[PDB]
């Protein structure tokens, strides 16, 4: 089909227009005084919202080039949210702030590659500072305080989170689900978790979280490569009776069987989801064996002489609950006996003692920790269901925040950390003129979030920014009350990880977009 | 099932318990009269020491016996699982 191409300045102006529309739509909802946005739907009343993610998901424009620009900034921005748990809006605002200044500079005749190099240098120095300024948070009392603050001033959730984390340990896995009514419980059972996502969309049955959840399903182990659904019919029918769902872990499923399973699970009849085994090499077989021992199923390996028609209903595995996220998989409370687990642990323990290299020894240490560790379950009850579901959502949010915090530490939030860092770096210089210009652009763009937050509260931005630069330490500004002071005592703070991630990802996308030359697309 | 050949092989195995090939022969004869528990126990005991016992004949025999017992056999099933755990 015929295409259409655009060169240079003509392309850059279009891309700029697209990013401008996206930024203006998203950035009013920043801060604690945010305005509202109205989203239309086909059926019924519109929706009113105050959240950045929901607004960002919807935008797509008319003209082709501008839409390409918007999509391109959007995809990069999303990853920070996926990785850390907050900060999409901040990334978008930073990207706009760098791109505008950079393109204005480029139109005046400076080289692009120099600007790129300068911006990267400034970002790296800033990250060094940001690590230096932080403060630790390791003891249990601080854990409780952080959880309480993140959950909008409720001591119950905070102390519950803290006590559970003490129960299992900082590296453990924590899961939350519904209880039986107005009393909190927490317990330990046999569980598992590993890094493999679903093989395809449309397995989702609960759109709110984009995740798949199955209760008391059947589990099938496959040590082979499957592409033809023909040999799956006997086990599929045996599972069709008794009305129970199914989970397939193999090395890979391609083509015919994949599409057929998609259609079958999408037309109701039968419930099946499938994923790849963890790792590769002989360790892949070893981990399959370990999962088999845990669930008490059957490993079907061709080399020993199995085939798919050869399995009966006894051979499958059965367990309490399974959850599949986009890139993580969790198994909760199977059936295994203690004796088999203990023997497995003994064998792997001695193989550790038998090791001849640090690499294999450390891998085996991983495996024993994963197996003989455990899982913890939290049950919350609230007496009038509506409150119960609301509380459950809040607990989940607090859990993510606490994990991210204990990883790397916290720092004065609300947008002051970045301005403090950028104030400590007035000295930085480069090789020639152009790198100096690039450094200045990055430093002057690091101020956008605080100026916006102040602008929503109907104040004068420049005065407040000037005063905040004037001081030292954590001395900052509180938007909710109009006061200066120690930001750490007023209970406004953020994990370090989110600030670092936002900064790096925005810098990346701006760098790519400064130095493009041609654009190729379809014809209207 | 207490055949004279099995008896002499049993005495010879008792005299030389480390001989994997002798035990493999005795296990084959035990299996041929339906004494599969004893045969598989003997062969697996040898395999636990050395996977290449009797220059690999112990394994082979073992697996062959399992193949002879069929997939519906509870005793074989068990051993099958154990074998995998031992092999990999």
């Amino acid at each position: 089909a015929a295409k259409d191409v655009k060169f240079g300045n003509d392309a850059r102006v279009k891309m700029l227009r697209g990013v401008n529309v996206l930024a203006d739509a998203v950035k009013v909802t920043l801060g604690p005084k945010g305005r509202n946005v109205v989203l239309d739907k086909s059926f019924g009343a519109p929706t009113i919202t105050k959240d950045g993610v929901s607004v960002a998901r919807e935008i797509e424009l008319e003209d082709k080039f501008e839409n390409m620009g918007a999509q391109m900034v959007k995809e990069v921005a999303s990853k920070a949210n996926d990785a850390a748990g907050d900060g999409t809006t901040t990334a978008t605002v930073l990207a706009q702030a760098i791109i505008t200044e950079g393109l204005k500079a480029v139109a005046a005749g400076m080289n692009p590659m120099d600007l790129k190099r300068g911006i990267d240098k400034a970002v790296t120095a800033a990250v060094e500072e940001l690590k230096a300024l932080s403060v630790p948070c390791s003891d249990s009392k601080a854990i409780a305080q952080v959880g309480t603050i993140s959950a909008n001033s409720d001591e119950t959730v905070g102390k519950l989170i803290a006590e559970a984390m003490d129960k299992v340990g900082k590296e453990g896995v924590i899961t939350v689900e519904d209880g039986t009514g107005l009393q909190d419980e927490l317990d330990v059972v046999e569980g598992m978790q590993f890094d493999r996502g679903y093989l395809s969309p449309y397995f989702i049955n609960k759109p709110e979280t984009g995740a798949v959840e199955l209760e008391s399903p059947f589990i099938l182990l496959a040590d082979k490569k499957i592409s033809n659904i023909r040999e799956m019919l006997p086990v599929l029918e045996a599972v069709a009776k008794a009305g129970k769902p199914l989970l397939i872990i193999a090395e890979d499923v391609e083509g015919e069987a994949l599409a057929t399973l998609v259609v079958n699970t999408m037309r109701g009849i039968v419930k099946v989801a499938a994923v790849k085994a963890p790792g590769f090499g002989d360790r892949r077989k070893a981990m399959l064996q370990d999962i088999a021992t845990l669930t008490g199923g059957t490993v079907i390996s061709e080399e020993i002489g199995m085939e798919l028609e050869k399995a009966t209903l006894e051979d499958l595995g059965q367990a309490k609950r399974v959850v599949i996220n986009k890139d993580t998989t969790t198994i909760i409370d199977g059936v295994g006996e203690e004796a088999a687990i203990q023997g497995r642990v003994a064998q792997i323990r001695q193989q550790i003692e038998e090791a001849t290299s640090d690499y294999d020894r450390e891998k085996l240490q991983e495996r024993v920790a994963k197996l003989a560790g455990g899982v913890a379950v939290i049950k919350v009850g609230a007496a009038t269901e509506v409150e119960m579901k609301e509380k459950k959502a809040r607990v989940e949010d607090a859990l993510h925040a606490t994990r991210a915090a204990v990883e790397e530490g916290v720092v004065a939030g609300g947008g002051v950390a970045l301005i403090r860092v950028a104030s400590k770096l007035a000295d930085l210089r480069g090789q020639n003129e152009d790198q100096n210009v690039g450094i200045k652009v990055a430093l002057r763009a690091m101020e956008a979030p605080l100026r916006q937050i102040v602008l929503n509260c109907g104040e004068e931005p420049s005065v407040v920014a000037n005063t905040v630069k004037g001081g030292d330490g954590n001395y900052g500004y509180n938007a909710a009350t109009e006061e200066y002071g120690n930001m750490i005592d007023m209970g406004i703070l953020d994990p370090t990880k989110v600030t670092r991630s936002a900064l790096q990802y925005a810098a990346s996308v701006a760098g790519l977009m400064i130095t493009t030359e041609c654009m190729v697309t379809d014809l209207p | 099932a207490d055949t004279p050949e099995i008896q002499q092989l049993q005495q010879q195995v008792a005299e030389n318990p480390e001989d994997a090939a002798l035990a493999t022969q005795l296990a084959l004869q035990l299996h041929q009269v339906g004494r599969n528990e004893e045969a598989l126990e003997l062969l697996f005991g040898h395999l636990r020491k050395d996977l290449t016992a009797a220059d690999g004949q112990t394994r082979k025999t073992f697996q062959e016996i399992l193949a002879a017992l069929g997939t519906g056999d509870a005793l074989a099933s068990k051993y099958r699982r154990q074998l995998y755990a031992l092999l990999y």
